[PDB]
């Protein structure tokens, strides 16, 4: 109630520095093709050729990128390719955005700092998927009371679980006021140890 | 409860009907048949019984109990309604509270059950009352299975001026009555069944004295004393003096711990040393 | 894993007037990129009935119609197939009359319709669905009339008659009375040459084994193929049917039970598993003609080294297994003789020397390979066994293992736990190449030109290195 | 916010009680009260009427808008109109909870007032999730809520605003 | 006739005022409208069913809850038509995509004493009953036309909106078109349908009068009661005992129970921590292996090993799709002295999935069906155990064919029969815990052999006198199972670089002497090491290091596992010679 973690800026211009969600977000891998040799460090993948397909975290490919593609170029995973961008248009209420994740909107908004050609078509997928999956989170979260919700929440990602936990915290708080139950003073964080 | 499981357990029709001896269990059958109550509706819970039977139940039962020698069958009490389905008689609250405070399985100090029973008297806790009605049932079905023991085995000794009984640990559901407060009711129902059962004319007017083991480690039992039973008994007990003077004479180890005097804890070895001097003292 | 599209979306790179006038506008397709005017012509040059459509396109073109088509499939597919004949007459009216009626399949990505026979409830009635699963039977292809043509030898006229049953998209039960005297005066006579029949089958999809909750007997569903979709599925496959869902009522004696039977009137079929590799690039054939020329000295050894890297040692055995995977040349002389062109390999040795491994690799490498053991295989179940049918009750010859795997590979592991009376059933099918059966009411000769790869544990449990190779 | 503070803001509404004790004017930091003449009406803030009722020192009175007839017309007016219609008091839910729980015997026909209030509430909540779905569905940038009371706002606000922020972000991530 | 609808329009109004007005809770705390709120919260989620309770209905209006016990057929309709008029004034205005009001299947439960199947006398025909039992079968869901519409054939006259009656009763099509005699057919395009199953309920085992086979009854589930129970469940049905109307004796009918209420008899954040700390505590190993065999005592190795089989290694898919095992196999050789049957029963009881077998068989069979007169396929036990564990005793009693097939099934982990008309495959994913009493190859299909042994010294006899009363007298499983259920599904253990060079040098030196062992003595039978046994070692170390949620195994357990195996292979060494 007073532990206010630093929130995630993974949807705006640039992720926050201290947010433990973005730190684990950017760690996810991404495919690149190198433009030069990689001397003195070919141990991991001593030198590495130019024109080689490698898998690197996102944070690494932040500074190793330039406009001229001096060191390496990037190509998007298939989840954001043209293939799946039609699937997410058929009916977005069917996809398991936890397997295709578990950071869909967080990752996809950082792949816009690579000035690829099809950006005007990724920032339209996300917008049209989130709008598609809305009337199923506005209604399965404000209307699921004293139920086992661990199956209404099995196909969501970190940007959506944060909202499914705000619908419930406002349902279970009006239903606790209606029943004269939110008058008793209780232990706040000690019942967490118990 | 159902209408059947509450005739077999009220210690006022479980005495008259003698619902512990197969010879008189058919009396219950005849009583039910004289009213037109199917034996399949009487066995089902009362809230689910058909609506066409329960019209004048509380009259066709008072009537057909004259034909059997039970004329004090209607009493005067009160009842409360809260809402849509909440309907209590003032003698259901009592049997539920009295059994939340004296639950057998102990979960802490002596003042852990007291709190849970004080809780279940305010309307904001109908989940304890509605729970303390499943203990009060479990108790009442485990009392007619003890008064059925000491009357199909004749453990009521006629030790002279007063009857006498005792209990055995090996019998099931005898650790439930270990408390020195839930033992008075068992004895007071035992006397009511007995006085109706025996054929003598002397035993029908002698007070009872009962003992059941309290503590195996200290090796001690608990003892009570109840007035001579009758219909119009004045209810003026007299054992708080008898036990005192008897322990004084024998000079044994006793404890008058409670507030009422007629309940004592006694060494398992001073039983006879105490009892003989008491027999002589009451005379 | 959820198949939310017939084209695997991961690695694809490597009144009734509005509907009919909107479908036509969609089928114009010229002004944007000409995707379908490149397909109508394409099928006219191949003489096809139906064309496959992508609903993914219908969405981008017109969302309202794409939604109204996945929820009222009947009234929309009777307007699609009309405004398709209309658009084929707008190219070649001569062709547009060769065929009675056109058809239109579907494919793409339906939102919640991608269901299994276990999830196919009764909220999908009259709705395009896309069922996946295994075929576990087929029916006998039978004609079915859709039009008659009669004739009056007396009046020299010619009357027709149009038929319809409950397995149409319009569903009026017509009677097959075949009129013989329309007016009591003149007699009639049917003309079969000028009438119109069509094909008709009935298969049974069944839920995939590894998708069942394993507690029950997995659910099934009945499909009604038709009009040259007919033989497109054999027992034991993995299909993705895309067809309307329908309930067909009945009445036996003027009194109907409410219970109905629901079927799936298929209008496309897809084999999920790719079991062929003839799709090569010109860059690939370039690579191939390079590699075949680089060095003629060391290309065989270099081929065999890269055969099964997951195994150490056994270079000779890999060499020979490669020779198997290639094969010889089957010569058939002029008089009619025949000489086999296959290689049969046998591997014996102590336990745990990767024999089963080599077998399980040769299985997946070659196309059309069949596995088999030495105890789960009888002498007759390998080649061909006689049985009967349940519908007709007359005998036939079910093909054993070594006849399914024709022009293929058969992998027999623990070839030594096979009784003496069972090996003998192979001596004809391993050299002469064809099985001959003369049972009670069956006299047949099946072609079984295959190749055997077999593994056998030696006697004495381990190879006593002192006795002799023959003992 | 949270319901237990809307309930705090709602205990400032004025109601009318009938005391049965003698007391002279009191000068509260929020006004004046009294004098309390036994058997004579007086108007006080709720948080005092409730607290005096619990101590058996008064007898409440039903507010005028709390009539079983005018309410049976509000309940129909609400279902006819297609926008949020004006309501008797900005805090009617909390009034008809606190009153009817603590003074249900001084209010005639409590268990019909209660059902009509709940009928109104169950509609004004249905209009919200339609007015909060067209917003997203059409990607608006403004929405005029007409006569929403603070309680309806607070029951589904901390979700709606938090799910519109994540939409503004997704809609303005391509400009730079 | 005219008073019929006038009564109904007065019952459908008193069943509506019940849902609209019934409250709970007291006046001190605060109230709660019980059924409006559930109607709304179930409609907005898209469920369309409430669960009315009969005690409430009784306590509100006493007459209605009696009609509902006497004429349930023609009153459930009024109830379900008032639930639809209340769910309309509560959720409206529906937002955009739905504006047609659905239909609300009103279930109903109760708290009343259950009858039994043997107490269904014919005077209970069309009265709500309440019986317990056990589901024994389950049909496949089908359609059932509810609102049907017909059409003439010749003149093409329609007569639509006809409503079927519920239950198992058909409909009598007219014959007076107003055209030939019966000119009416059904229009398949216009007929609303709902699902329906058909179960089979057997009477509880402890209520058979014990001279015969238990009797059973037939049910009829509906829209939302379908696919709610699985053959093997305990239930409590509230149905309308009724008769089939599809119109041994002259006037005999069939009878079923139209179910309209069903019940079933029997993870957390804070529960996670009692798994966490227990996996983290220093002596995490022995605490389990101590509380997995209370009755039988002696030689905890035979209990050490069983601890791993409950967890198992992990399933890897190399790039080649060449998957690897994820289970283990165990053999307990030795005399049948009934000391092992106890252990089998325990491991079966405390398993997430498990079957103890001595019927159709273990593996699949091909049997000539009487009806079909043809061969059909019978998947036995090892196809029903998905990831579970199968226990076997008397490994020489099983049918010759069956033993061959179990050999192949433990070899490949799937069963593929190619016989008369059957060519299918069934993935066998289970664990074999075998007890012996034998080729060097079926023996080598396992990896761990435990034979039994004893002594007779008088201090040993003091140990025996101890063990006497340990049986003369005669960490919990209820949480052990729910611990494994979370441990198996959260750990991804592999080996660390050092375990590799440990195992290489252990295994090479295990091989290096088998030569001089078998080159001289060669007693016609022995057992050498094989790479399958090495892979068994690796998948044992995985299951050890999964006890601790430790994502990387090390030398912490490899040597003790190797010594466990030095026991398990020397056992078969002594037995086979
Ligand atoms: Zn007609």
């Amino acid at each position: 109630e007073a532990y206010f973690r630093v929130e995630s800026g993974a949807l705006g211009p640039e992720e926050n520095f201290l947010s433990l969600d973005d730190i684990l977000m950017s760690h996810e891998k991404l495919p690149v093709r190198t433009e030069t040799a990689m001397p003195r460090l070919g141990a991991f993948f001593n030198a590495v050729p130019q024109g080689s397909k490698l898998e690197l975290p996102l944070w690494l490919a932040k500074g190793l990128f330039d406009n001229k593609r001096r060191i390496l170029s990037v190509e998007l995973p298939k989840i954001y390719q043209e293939g799946w961008r039609t699937v997410f248009s058929a009916d977005p209420n069917v996809v398991d955005l936890h397997k295709m994740g578990p950071h869909f909107y967080g990752f996809g908004s950082q792949l816009l700092h690579f000035d690829s050609p099809e950006n005007a078509d990724i920032s339209q997928s996300l917008l049209q998927t989130f709008i598609g999956r809305f009337r199923r989170i506005m209604d399965s979260s404000q209307n699921a009371y004293n139920e086992d919700t661990s199956a209404l929440v099995a196909r969501l990602d970190e940007m959506e679980r944060g909202l499914f936990q705000t619908g419930q915290k406002g349902l279970n708080d009006f239903q606790c006021w209606e029943k004269g139950q939110a008058s008793q003073i209780t232990a706040s964080n000690l019942v967490q140890n118990y | 409860w159902s209408l059947h499981d509450s005739l077999c357990n009220t210690s006022y029709t479980a005495a008259r009907f003698k619902l512990w001896s197969v010879h008189g269990q058919k009396r219950l059958q005849e009583f039910l048949a004289d009213m037109g109550l199917p034996l399949k509706q009487v066995k089902q819970k009362f809230q689910a019984m058909d609506i066409s039977l329960k019209e004048n139940l509380r009259e066709m039962i008072e009537q057909s109990a004259n034909k059997f020698g039970m004329k004090d069958m209607r009493v005067q009490t009160f009842s409360i309604h809260f809402g849509f389905k909440h309907k209590f008689l003032a003698s259901d609250v009592v049997f539920a509270t009295m059994s939340l405070m004296e639950s057998p399985e102990k979960d802490g100090s002596g003042t852990d059950h007291f709190i849970q029973a004080l809780d279940s008297l305010s309307r904001s806790n109908l989940d304890k009352l509605y729970h303390g009605l499943e203990l009060a049932k479990k108790q009442l079905r485990a009392t007619q299975q003890t008064i059925a023991s000491c009357l199909c085995t004749n453990l009521v000794i006629s030790q002279g001026p007063f009857l006498y009984c005792s209990l055995m640990e090996g019998t099931p559901d005898v650790m439930l009555f270990s408390r020195p407060a839930s033992l008075s009711l068992l004895s007071k129902h035992l006397l009511k069944s007995f006085v109706c059962s025996t054929k003598n004319r002397r035993c029908k007017l002698l007070p009872l004295v009962m003992a059941a083991p309290l503590s195996m480690e200290h090796g001690t039992v608990t003892v009570v004393g109840i007035p001579p039973e009758t219909d119009s008994s004045d209810r003026k007990n007299f054992f708080g003096r008898a036990f005192e003077k008897a322990a004084e004479s024998t000079s044994s180890r006793m404890l008058h711990n409670h507030f009422d005097l007629s309940v004592i804890e006694l060494k398992a070895e001073d039983r006879s040393k105490f009892l003989d001097a008491l027999i002589s003292l009451l005379s | 894993m959820l198949p939310r599209s017939p084209p695997l979306p991961r690695g694809n790179l490597w009144e009734l007037r509005e509907a009919q006038r909107d479908y036509l506008d969609f089928l114009d397709d010229e002004e944007d990129q000409g995707i379908y005017q490149s397909k109508v012509r394409e099928l006219i040059s191949d003489n096809q009935y139906r064309l496959i459509v992508n609903v993914n396109d219908l969405r981008r073109k017109n969302e309202k119609r794409a939604n109204r088509l996945l929820n009222n499939a009947f009234e929309e597919l009777v307007a699609f197939q009309r405004a398709l004949k209309d658009f084929v007459a707008s190219i070649d009216a001569t062709y547009a009359k060769q065929y009675e009626e056109f058809y239109v399949g579907l494919e793409g990505s339906f939102g919640s319709k991608h269901v299994s026979p276990r999830t196919l409830t009764s909220c999908f009635l009259s709705c395009v669905v896309c069922v996946e699963g295994i075929v576990t039977k087929c029916s006998l292809v039978r004609p079915k009339v859709v039009r008659s043509v009669h004739y009056c030898p007396a009046t020299k006229k010619t009357i027709e008659r149009r038929y319809s049953d409950l397995t149409t998209l319009v569903a009026f039960p017509s009677s097959s009375v075949y009129p013989t005297k329309d007016e009591e005066n003149n007699p009639l006579e049917t003309e079969y040459g000028l009438s119109v029949y069509k094909d008709h089958q009935t298969i049974t999809i069944q839920e995939m084994p590894e998708k069942a909750p394993a507690g029950q007997l997995p659910r099934s569903v009945d499909v009604i193929l038709d009009d040259d979709l007919v033989d497109k599925a054999k027992p034991g496959d993995r299909v993705q049917v895309v067809g309307t869902y329908r309930c067909l009522p009945g009445k036996k004696g003027g009194y109907t039970s409410g219970t109905f039977r629901t079927v799936l009137i298929a209008c496309n079929v897809k084999q999920m598993s790719k079991d062929a590799q003839p799709s090569f690039s010109a860059e690939d054939i370039a690579k191939i003609k390079k590699f075949s020329k680089t060095r003629s000295k060391d290309i065989f050894d270099q081929l065999a080294k890269s055969l099964a890297p997951s195994i150490h040692g056994h270079d000779y055995v890999k060499k020979a297994i490669l020779c198997l995977l290639l094969g010889g040349v089957e010569r058939d002389l002029e008089n009619g003789s025949h000489i086999r062109g296959d290689i049969n390999i046998l591997l014996i040795g102590d336990p745990s020397v990767a024999k089963s491994q080599l077998l399980r690799y040769v299985l997946c490498t070659a196309p059309r390979a069949i596995p088999t053991t030495g105890r789960g295989s009888s002498g007759v179940g390998l080649t061909a066994a006689v049985t009967t049918d349940q519908e007709t009750g007359e005998r036939r010859l079910e093909a054993g293992a070594m006849v399914l795997a024709d022009r293929g590979v058969v992998c027999i592991d623990e070839f030594d736990k096979m009784s003496d009376m069972d090996r003998t059933a192979i001596h004809e099918v391993m050299e002469q190449g064809r099985v001959t059966i003369a049972k009670a009411g069956i006299h047949a000769r099946l072609n079984a030109r295959c190749s055997v790869l077999a593994a056998a544990n030696p006697v004495y449990g381990r190879y006593d290195q002192y006795k002799t190779p023959m003992e | 916010m949270d319901a237990a503070e809307v309930e705090f803001l709602a205990e400032k509404e004025l109601v009318t009680i009938i005391p049965n004790f003698s007391l002279d004017k009191i000068y509260l930091i929020g006004g004046d009260l009294g004098p309390f003449n036994p058997g004579l009406p007086v108007e006080v803030p709720l948080w005092l009427a409730i607290n005096l009722k619990q101590r058996q020192k008064c007898r409440l009175l039903p507010p005028e808008w709390m009539d079983v007839e005018k309410l049976e017309k509000m309940r129909d007016h609400e279902r006819k109109e297609e926008t949020f219609t004006p309501m008797p008091s900005p805090y009617y839910m909390e009034l008809t909870k606190l009153l009817l729980n603590h003074a249900s015997d001084n209010i005639p026909k409590a268990d019909e007032i209660r059902t009509l209030v709940k009928d109104m509430w169950d509609t004004r909540i249905a209009k919200l999730r339609v007015s909060a779905d067209s917003f997203v569905r059409q990607q608006e940038a403004h929405a005029k809520l007409d006569n929403l009371t603070l309680m309806e706002i607070n029951t589904s606000g901390t979700f709606l605003t938090q799910a519109l922020n994540h939409m503004y972000k997704l809609r303005t991530n391509l400009q730079p | 006739a005219d008073e019929g609808q006038a009564r109904k329009s007065q019952l459908q109004r008193r069943f509506k005022e019940f849902l609209r007005q019934y409250r709970v809770g007291t006046d001190r705390t605060g109230f709660t409208f019980k059924y409006r709120d559930e109607l709304k919260r179930h409609y907005n989620l898209g469920e369309y069913w409430i669960e009315v309770e009969m005690e409430d209905l009784a306590s509100f209006d006493e007459d209605l809850a009696d009609y509902l016990y006497k004429q349930p057929a023609e009153h459930l309709q009024l109830l379900e038509e008032a639930a639809k008029e209340v769910a309309d004034e509560v959720t409206r205005p529906r937002p955009s995509g739905e504006e047609v009001l659905q239909d609300i299947q009103v279930m109903l439960k109760s708290d009343a004493s259950p009858s039994s199947i043997r107490s269904l006398k014919s005077d209970m025909m069309s009265h709500l009953v309440k019986i317990p039992g056990i589901i024994i079968a389950a049909s496949a869901v089908r359609a059932k036309a509810t609102r049907i519409s017909i059409q003439c054939r010749s003149c093409r006259n329609t007569l639509t909106n006809i409503a079927m009656r519920p239950g198992l009763e058909g409909y009598a099509l007219p014959r007076k078109c107003n055209c030939p005699l019966d000119p009416y057919f059904i229009m398949p395009d216009k007929c609303k349908c709902v699902d329906f199953q058909t179960l089979k309920l057997q009477e509880l085992p402890d209520a058979v009068p014990h001279g015969e086979m238990p009797r059973h009854m037939q049910l009829y589930c509906d829209r939302y009661l379908c696919d709610k129970v699985v053959p093997g469940n305990r239930v409590t049905i509230m149905g309308i005992y009724s008769i089939k109307k599809f119109g041994v004796g002259v006037g005999i009918r069939s009878s079923y129970i139209r179910v309209l209420g069903i019940q079933v008899d029997t993870v957390s954040p804070q529960e996670e921590e009692e798994f966490r700390r227990l996996a983290a505590l220093p002596n995490v190993y022995e605490v389990i292996s101590k509380s997995i065999a209370p009755s039988i005592f002696g030689g905890t190795d035979m209990k050490k090993a069983i601890a791993c089989l409950l967890f198992g290694g992990s399933r890897k898919r190399l790039p080649d799709g060449l998957t690897r095992r994820g289970d283990i196999n165990l053999l307990m050789l030795g005399d049948p002295g009934t000391a092992k049957s106890q252990l089998l029963k325990f491991v079966e009881k405390c398993s997430p999935i498990g079957v103890y077998t001595s019927a159709a068989g273990l593996t699949a069979s091909v049997m000539r069906d009487p009806s079909s007169r043809n061969f059909i396929m019978e998947g036995g036990a090892m196809v029903l155990a998905d990831g579970g564990v199968v226990c076997i005793d008397e490994f020489d009693k099983m049918r010759e064919d069956d033993r061959v097939a179990i050999h192949e099934a433990m070899e490949q982990q799937t069963i593929s029969i190619a016989k008369a008309g059957i060519t299918t495959t069934l993935n066998s994913r289970c664990s074999v815990l075998a007890a012996a009493n034998f080729m060097p190859t079926i023996l080598s299909r396992f990896d761990m052999i435990f034979i039994v042994k004893d002594e007779h010294n008088e201090e040993r006899d003091v140990m025996l006198a101890k063990h006497v009363i340990t049986l003369h007298v005669s960490i919990d499983l209820a949480k052990l199972k729910k611990f494994i259920a979370y441990c198996r599904v959260k750990c991804g253990p592999r080996l660390s670089a050092e375990a590799a060079e440990k195992l290489k040098n252990r295994y090479i030196i295990m091989r290096s002497g088998a030569r001089q062992h078998e080159r001289d003595s060669d007693r016609r039978s022995s057992i050498p090491i094989t790479v399958r046994q090495l892979e068994a070692i690796v998948r044992i170390a995985e299951a050890l290091s999964k006890m601790k949620l430790q994502p990387f195994a090390t030398e912490a357990d490899v040597e003790e596992a190797l010594r466990l195996f030095q026991v398990s292979t020397l056992d078969a060494a002594l037995s086979g010679t």
